[PDB]
């Protein structure tokens, strides 16, 4: 049946465009951040706790565990 | 939904069908343009009952101000078509 | 796991029963756990071994910071601002440590209640008693100090409590 | 900025306090001491005023 | 602290030497950069403070307020871009100059280590706001509004100055660190009672306390959108910060001097909330809701417990963000309809669906839906009040219900129902407005993931 | 084109230069308060063989 | 709905409205069709026993006791058609109704779809633009002095004319748009 009718509605162009732009910019910066965090976690981080060797005074950033925090 | 798209012919056929089952009016005499008071000799109470039968037949209610001035089957069909947005 | 001290977080020996099937019907739970093992536990373990060997390729350390003891508020002059500053910082550190001690005892109590099951009321008496003692001590030390708490106010509260205790002891002895 | 805030180093010293509390609890349970003490400052260094009422 | 102050000052020459068509772009970009720089203040200690110098210091009570202050400026610029299109270049630069001067005064006020310095900047914040309200306001009531906003404030703050200098002649210092370390009890005396009143009333009038709140609806409904944003989001919290700072020298008088205000708050939050049920102006409704939330903050500060202070800090931050978003939504309706009456533009969900989603999220946040930080602050305050007295729950409970009602009322009247037939000038939402709402709402839901950042120094 | 876009975009250096100058200003203030550097009872420490000051 | 209202209802209209209301509520009480038929014939017989009466005073005394009797026995939960003002689907599709003028704000990439529809729309717009200038004067001269006495509108009387104030009646959204 060719009874197809026109549906009157407001424009969805501008809402869709805003959503696409926001997603694009958020992903643009957040995908490299997630990739970098994953690589740092897999290949570098998670220092292990140790006793301070006698006569050695550690630096202030050596009292933290995560490499990004350090 | 799954409601078939009723047409003007269907509305007219159903209106005439309901009117022919009203034993107060002779099925030979009535037509689409046959008036209620003058052509068929009916009363105002009869008109109210006819409007109520139309409402029961088509599943929706006609307001009293509009219903009181529907004096032919043709205007009943026109009112139903305008209310339900019938093209053809 | 070696990641935590077993004495600080004790656990019972965890005795579990042995499977004693009574019928010839194969139970679906065992087969489901076998397929779960094969389809989930092996790949996760392999990924973990890869990540652990990558971590072993790069090993480095971090340390727990040790703090010296400094004179407390009970040996500071009235207006000697440097001594009060040092004593206030030390008291605040001690307050944080006491909060964490209470947290450890509460964790013990919660774990006992979950673990003991339907007999938790009888089998968690020791944890309840330990929490009662630690809660009483913490309430005596730090309650009602206000939002603007300080070492001087804690010392005043302790002094008033000791005065009351001394008066009560003298009254009871001289009864 | 959110990532920077998420990875801020522990200058509030939460894990340090946890480790200190763990060591204290271990020591006090080992030697039978009664965990937390009711007095924050030991009474040996407080000079109460004599009432003599 | 100068790493934030100097760029904020450099905003002024950058604004004035900018091209005629590039003022908004440069101002927005550099304000966002200053906000990113100020984000580093969030790294706080469990120890005393971040005492940079003799003049400025930062705390975990001051850091979230500073971050909110620096973040609000780009949003205000975006909101002001629209209605200032037909304005001359010099006057647009003057508007941006007023906003920058307000930000500078607020920045310094939060970090000042001296009570007198704090008073001077706390009053300096008045002049830019008064100029903004009475110059770029729309209706004729703005003049009267400005007068109210001025004199109320001054009527509270002139005694405080007296008290302050009196204190410095007795203790010898007004530095907050020395004042905290050398605190002494206040004996119950008539002189001490009046000193308490002088130290308290200036901060009470700016919260505002119920019965002293008449200036706020006038000022907020008569101000331009940026003025409303800064008034609701930051300027209200100055009284809360001041009362949090100054209550350290008022004990143990506060134990019984707080009774008249507590009642005035606990009953007051009911009245204002009920006022929101019968309101014909959107901005007036949002302002009265602000009054109710600030009454809860007043109760929290007067209770003077750790949970009270944590809840008050969290609620201050959450209310700032939420009220700014609500004012922006109301203004985005007003710029289309030019009426500011709730029942004129109706059924807007059909014509603007994404803006309806923004309306829903803002209403949900104002309604304190868990786990928003609004509810975190509210619940901590309610628990502290319950410990103060178990009967308080009744009033608190009532407020909760009423709040939800009027919040959803505002959502149903404007967004649902049938559209108004004769209003045919409702254009699609611009990217600027949608971005404004997104930049309001994303930080709130991000902050719910790390609430310790906004829980104050008693966490 | 250099020497033409400068006349329009020299404005974009003011805020970053202000930031660098503010950092430099902060460093100057720190020098004045060194009255107790390596003198507190909590962090009193013996100097390293090639160390002049504990912090800067 | 469509018909303009009058200043008052005559006695006959009030009587007929009572007859319709009473029959509907009697149907709501009598669920089954045969019971309803019997009691509706009885109600019709009861209704026209005073049909031939001449004086106004007692005829108005009747239709007052009738209203009181109806209100006493009015079936507090009468049947309502689902689309009627009390029905379960009264304003169900009100949220799917969008005004025509919204189409003027569509992006050109949106109007690029459906070119025939928008060409027809432009034809309609130009027709409205001419007809309005004619209609204003037609209504101006057809109105009695002192203003309208009833909110009823006239038809078109010339050849190329259109009924005055026709746009927002002809361009109704739909009964079920989506
Ligand atoms: C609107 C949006 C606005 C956004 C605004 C900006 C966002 C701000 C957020 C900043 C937050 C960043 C952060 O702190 O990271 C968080 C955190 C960082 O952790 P961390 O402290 O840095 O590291 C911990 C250890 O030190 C180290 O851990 P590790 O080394 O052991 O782990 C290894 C490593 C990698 O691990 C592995 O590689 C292996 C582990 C899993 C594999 C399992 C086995 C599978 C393989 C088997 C099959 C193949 C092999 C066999 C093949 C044959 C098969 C038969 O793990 C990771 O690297 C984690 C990756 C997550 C990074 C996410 C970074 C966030 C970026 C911020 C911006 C976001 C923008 C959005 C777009 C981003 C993209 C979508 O990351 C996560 O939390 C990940 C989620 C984990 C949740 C697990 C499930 C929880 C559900 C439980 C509840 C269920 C009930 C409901
Ligand atoms: C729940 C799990 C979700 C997991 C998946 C990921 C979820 C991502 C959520 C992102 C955050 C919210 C974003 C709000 C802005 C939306 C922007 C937008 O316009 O989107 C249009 C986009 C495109 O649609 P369109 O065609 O343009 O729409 C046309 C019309 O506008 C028509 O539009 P519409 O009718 O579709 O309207 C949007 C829709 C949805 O939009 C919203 O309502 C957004 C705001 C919802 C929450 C409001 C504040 C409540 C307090 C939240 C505090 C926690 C925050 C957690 C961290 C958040 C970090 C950002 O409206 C609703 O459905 C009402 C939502 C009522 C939620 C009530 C329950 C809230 C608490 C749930 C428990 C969460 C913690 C559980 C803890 C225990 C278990 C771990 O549609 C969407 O993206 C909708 C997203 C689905 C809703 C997500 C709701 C769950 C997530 C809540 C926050 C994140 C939770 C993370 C943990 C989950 C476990
Ligand atoms: C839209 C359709 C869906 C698409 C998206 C699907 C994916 C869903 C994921 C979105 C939310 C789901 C929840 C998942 C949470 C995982 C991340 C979480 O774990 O990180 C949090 C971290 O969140 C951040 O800390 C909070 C965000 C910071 C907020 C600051 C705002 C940014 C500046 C804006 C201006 C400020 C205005 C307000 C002033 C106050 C908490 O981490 P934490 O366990 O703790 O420690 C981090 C790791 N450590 C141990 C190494 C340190
Ligand atoms: C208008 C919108 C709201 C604005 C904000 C309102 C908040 C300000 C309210 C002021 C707080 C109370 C002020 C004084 C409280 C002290 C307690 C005292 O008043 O109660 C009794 C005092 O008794 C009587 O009150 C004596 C004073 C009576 C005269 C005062 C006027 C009373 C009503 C005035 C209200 C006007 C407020 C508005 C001014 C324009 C206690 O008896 P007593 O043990 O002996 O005195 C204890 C105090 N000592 C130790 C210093 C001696
Ligand atoms: C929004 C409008 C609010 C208006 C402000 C309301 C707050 C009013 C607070 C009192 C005003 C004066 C404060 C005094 C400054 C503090 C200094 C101080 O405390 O010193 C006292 C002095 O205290 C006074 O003298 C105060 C006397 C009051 C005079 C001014 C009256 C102002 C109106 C009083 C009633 C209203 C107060 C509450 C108003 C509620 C809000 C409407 C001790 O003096 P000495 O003699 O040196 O020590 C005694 C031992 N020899
Ligand atoms: O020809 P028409 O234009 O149709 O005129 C019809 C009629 C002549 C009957 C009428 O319009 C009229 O004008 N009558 C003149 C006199 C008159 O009608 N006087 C009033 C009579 S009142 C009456 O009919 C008694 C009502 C009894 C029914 C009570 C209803 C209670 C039901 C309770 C709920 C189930």
């Amino acid at each position: 049946h060719g009874k197809r009718l026109f549906i009157i509605k407001p424009s969805g162009f501008y809402d869709r465009r805003f959503l696409k732009l926001m997603r694009f910019y958020i992903l643009l910066t957040g995908i490299p951040v997630a990739i970098g965090i994953t690589l740092v976690n897999v290949f570098i981080g998670e220092a292990e706790l140790a006793d301070i060797p006698e006569g050695y005074v550690p630096e202030h950033w050596e009292y933290f565990k995560h490499p990004i925090s350090r | 939904s799954d409601a078939p798209p009723l047409t003007l012919e269907a509305i007219k056929d159903r209106v005439l069908y309901v009117l022919k089952l009203y034993d107060k009016i002779d099925p030979e005499k009535l037509s689409v343009n046959s008036h209620f008071m003058k052509d068929l000799g009916l009363d105002s109470l009869d008109q109210v009952e006819i409007i109520m039968a139309m409402e029961d037949e088509f599943g929706f209610e006609i307001p009293d101000i509009d219903a009181e001035k529907l004096m032919c089957p043709q205007e009943i069909v026109d009112y139903i078509a305008d209310k339900k947005d019938v093209y053809e | 796991p070696d990641s935590w001290d077993k004495d600080v977080y004790p656990e019972p020996p965890r005795r579990t029963p042995a499977p004693a099937p009574q019928t010839s019907l194969p139970n679906p739970v065992t087969y489901l756990t076998k397929i779960f093992d094969l389809l989930v536990d092996r790949p996760v373990t392999l990924a973990r071994e890869f990540i652990e060997q990558q971590h072993a390729k790069n090993r480095y350390y971090y340390y727990h910071r040790e703090f010296r003891r400094v004179p407390d508020i009970t040996e500071c002059e009235e207006k000697d601002i440097l001594c009060m500053f040092e004593a206030e910082m030390q008291w605040r550190r001690d307050y944080k440590v006491d909060q964490e001690i209470v947290n450890i005892i509460q964790e013990r109590l919660k774990a006992c209640q979950q673990r003991e099951g339907e007999s938790y009321r009888q089998n968690c008496a020791k944890e309840l008693e330990q929490f009662t003692q630690v809660s009483k001590a913490f309430q005596d030390r730090y309650s009602d100090l206000g939002a603007h708490y300080s070492a001087r106010k804690c010392l005043a509260k302790q002094k008033q409590r000791m005065l009351a205790e001394r008066k009560a002891a003298k009254e009871a002895a001289a009864a | 900025g959110s990532t920077f805030v998420a990875y801020l180093p522990d200058y509030r010293m939460q894990e340090w306090a946890r480790r200190e509390a763990e060591r204290l609890v271990k020591y006090r349970e080992a030697n039978g001491l009664p965990l937390m003490e009711s007095n924050c400052f030991d009474p040996n260094k407080i000079q109460l005023p004599e009432d003599e009422d | 602290m100068l790493k934030i102050i100097i760029p904020t000052t450099m905003l002024l020459p950058m604004t004035w030497m900018s091209k005629h068509n590039m003022i908004w772009i440069n101002a927005t970009v550099h304000s966002l950069l200053i906000s990113l720089i100020s984000l580093s203040l969030l790294n706080q200690l469990g120890e005393n403070s971040l005492n940079f110098s003799l003049t400025f210091f930062s705390d975990s009570l001051s850091a979230p307020l500073l971050v909110l202050t620096t973040w609000l400026l780009p949003l205000m610029l975006m909101a002001s871009q629209s209605h200032l299109s037909k304005e001359t270049t010099t006057r647009k630069k003057l508007y941006i100059t007023m906003l920058i001067l307000l930000q500078l005064f607020l920045i310094m006020t939060f970090t000042a280590t001296e009570l007198i310095l704090f008073y001077i900047l706390f009053e300096a914040t008045l002049v830019p706001t008064l100029i903004i309200i009475t110059r770029w306001g729309n209706q004729t009531e703005r003049l009267n509004a400005g007068l109210y906003f001025l004199f109320y404030t001054l009527a509270g703050s002139l005694p405080l100055l007296v008290a302050l200098v009196y204190i410095q002649n007795t203790t010898g210092s007004l530095n907050f660190l020395i004042i905290h370390y050398w605190s002494h009890p206040l004996s119950n005396s008539w002189s001490n009672i009046f000193m308490w009143l002088a130290c308290i009333m200036a901060f009470m009038v700016k919260m505002p306390l119920y019965g002293l709140h008449l200036w706020l609806p006038k000022a907020h409904v008569e101000a331009p959108i940026a003025g409303s944003m800064v008034l609701a989001a930051v300027l209200l919290k100055l009284g809360g910060y001041g009362m949090m700072r100054i209550t350290t020298i008022l004990n143990p008088l506060t134990n019984y001097m707080a009774y008249p205000f507590l009642m005035l708050s606990m009953w007051g939050m009911i009245m204002t909330s009920s006022i929101c049920l019968r309101q014909t102006d959107l901005k007036s409704l949002i302002a009265y809701s602000s009054v109710s939330h600030m009454a809860l903050v007043i109760v929290a500060i007067m209770i003077q417990t750790p949970w009270s202070f944590m809840g008050a800090t969290a609620l201050m931050i959450a209310h700032g963000l939420t009220s700014s978003m609500l004012f922006c939504l109301a203004n985005t309706n007003y710029e289309r309809v030019h009426s500011r009456t709730m029942i004129l533009a109706r059924g807007l969900q059909t014509l603007l669906p994404l803006m309806a989603t923004w309306w829903l999220v803002a209403s949900l946040t104002n309604l304190a839906l868990p786990p928003s930080i609004n509810l975190i602050g509210e619940l901590f305050i309610i628990t502290a009040s319950f410990s103060w007295s178990n009967i308080t729950i009744i009033l608190m409970g009532m407020n909760m219900m009423i709040t939800a009602l009027y919040s959803l009322y505002m959502l149903i009247t404007t967004q649902r129902g049938k559209y108004t037939h004769h209003i045919n000038n409702i254009k699609p939402s611009f990217t600027r407005e949608n971005a404004l709402m997104a930049l309001h709402i994303l930080p709130l839901l991000l902050l719910t993931l790390n609430p310790k950042m906004i829980l104050g120094p008693l966490y | 084109n250099v020497l033409q876009i400068v006349r329009d975009h020299w404005v974009h250096i003011l805020v970053p230069v202000g930031f660098v100058f503010g950092c430099y200003l902060d460093r100057r203030s720190d020098e004045k308060l060194t009255a107790f550097r390596n003198k507190s009872l909590l962090f009193k420490r013996e100097l390293r063989p090639n160390e002049e000051v504990t912090w800067k | 709905a469509f018909s303009a209202p009058a200043a008052y209802l005559t006695h006959q209209q009030k009587v007929l409205r009572l007859y319709k209301r009473a029959l509907r509520h009697l149907e709501s009480w009598c669920v089954h069709r045969d019971k309803y038929r019997y009691f509706a014939c009885l109600m019709r017989a009861r209704f026209d026993e005073h049909k031939n009466e001449k004086d106004m005073v007692k005829a108005t005394q009747l239709l007052r006791q009738a209203e009181e009797e109806f209100w006493y026995g009015q079936h507090p939960q009468p049947y309502i058609f689902p689309e009627s003002p009390g029905g379960t689907s009264y304003e169900r599709y009100e949220c799917y109704k969008v005004p025509e003028w919204c189409l003027d704000d569509w992006h050109p990439s949106e109007k690029a779809m459906y070119p025939d529809y928008f060409a027809k729309r432009e034809q309609w717009k130009r027709l409205r633009r001419e007809s309005w200038e004619r209609e204003v004067k037609q209504l101006q001269e057809e109105t009695p002095p002192g203003g309208p006495r009833t909110e009823a509108l006239p038809p078109a009387r010339k050849e190329g004319d259109l009924p005055p104030l026709w746009w927002h009646i002809v361009t109704r959204p739909r009964e079920r748009p989506m």
